[PDB]
């Protein structure tokens, strides 16, 4: 059974401005099989009520999903995305960096 | 609008 | 000027956890416009773009019937594929199908598609001729013989050359405000010191639609393909897309680097440099 590990990008809808409401996105792509778990984290803790897109796939058949939630960035708060997939021996945590 | 032809492998 | 309509379908079996989950979505270009999920409380094809909302109840009823029927044929197909590959009934397996059409500026068919994958691997595809098949393996050749016997390709050609192109023409007109508007990228260059010796230059493209874009870095006019980090184009969540390209630049070399941006919303390609 073939397996393809997800690419993960965590980023905001608009360039971050402290104190201004925005959206925090985690885009997972290029993966197979389609079973995947994605959390968005604020200060290490899971954000509730995160929404996501409906499963779709690329020209090469690999899957992609967008998870997202409203957020208001600050100087001090740390955000991240945590992904689990069969190709990963432990969950992968990618930190949000406003410069990426 | 979708294709309406049932097609089985 | 050119456009596409595509339907995507995925069924994923889950032995001991009920019947396979079926999810299908439709796109025109890079705009999602319909969805159906068999795990919804009351599964129905639902609108996802404003310009499809005007279709009347007969459209939604027909589309919903087609999606429900496809969910059932996919479950039969998953059972068949276990036989063809000599597989047990214990594992989860995946069946994917995409079909649709590309048209040019004048609305004429450029090419049609109908293709399947099993467990993430190409299985069988209708060729560009819309008349013959490419089967990936001896299992898919069994399907090919069945579909040749039943003249399936002729049915698909009729749809792809006819209804598919006609629906896409209708959608392009009803959705002309958005489907026929390109939003150019908003572009800028950022600088990120790494050490005393080097820094990253990152060239950004934000807020663009459709998703197709080309972003490159040159140094002294030479493409830096091997040394450029190019992230996958990613959705912003407001219909638009984002992308960036980054190079590691030795101290003092920044003005030798130029970022080049191509997008259908730009009348001419852009050249940008870091502006301290
Ligand atoms: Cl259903």
């Amino acid at each position: 059974m073939i397996q393809r590990t997800p690419k993960i990008q965590v980023y905001s809808r608009h360039p971050a401005e402290n104190g201004k409401s925005n959206f925090l996105n985690c885009y997972v792509s290029g993966f197979h099989p389609s079973d995947i778990e994605v959390d968005l984290l604020k200060n290490g803790e899971r954000i509730e009520k995160v929404e996501h897109s409906d499963l779709s796939f690329s020209k090469d058949w690999s899957f992609y999903l967008l998870y997202y939630t409203e957020f208001t960035p600050t100087e001090k708060d740390e955000y991240a995305c945590r992904v689990n997939h069969v190709t990963l021996s432990q969950p992968k945590i990618v930190k949000w960096d406003r410069d990426m | 609008g979708r294709l309406n032809a049932p097609i089985k492998v | 000027g050119s456009h596409s309509m595509r339907y995507f379908h995925t069924s994923v079996s889950r032995p001991g956890r009920g019947e396979p989950r079926f999810i299908t979505v439709g796109y025109v270009d890079d705009t999602l416009f319909v969805r159906f999920d068999s795990d919804a409380a009351s599964p129905r094809e639902e609108p996802r773009a404003p310009w499809i909302e005007q279709e009347g109840p007969e459209y939604w009823d027909r589309e919903t019937q087609i999606c429900k029927a496809k969910a059932q044929t996919d479950r039969e197909d998953l059972r068949t594929l276990l036989r063809y590959y000599n597989q047990s009934e214990a594992g989860s397996h995946t069946l994917q199908n995409m079909y649709g059409c590309d048209v040019g500026p004048d609305g004429r068919l450029l090419r049609g598609y109908h293709q399947h994958a099993y467990d993430g691997k190409d299985y069988i595809a209708l060729n560009e001729d819309l008349s013959s098949w490419t089967a990936a393996d001896t299992a898919a050749q069994i399907t090919q013989r069945k579909w040749e016997a039943a003249r399936v390709a002729e049915q698909l050609r009729a749809y792809l050359e006819g209804e598919c192109v006609e629906w896409l023409r209708r959608y392009l007109e009803n959705g002309k405000e958005t489907l026929q508007r390109a939003d150019p990228p908003k572009t800028h260059v950022t600088h990120h010191p790494i050490s005393d010796h080097e820094a990253t230059l990152r060239c950004w493209a934000l807020g663009f639609y459709p998703a197709e874009i080309t972003l490159t870095w040159q140094r002294d006019g030479e493409d830096q393909t091997q040394d450029t980090e190019l992230v996958e184009t990613r959705p912003a969540g407001d219909r638009t897309f984002q992308k960036w390209a980054a190079v590691v630049v030795p101290s003092g070399e920044e003005q030798r680097y130029t970022c080049h941006v191509q997008h259908e919303g730009l009348p001419k390609p852009l050249t940008l440099r870091w502006e301290p």
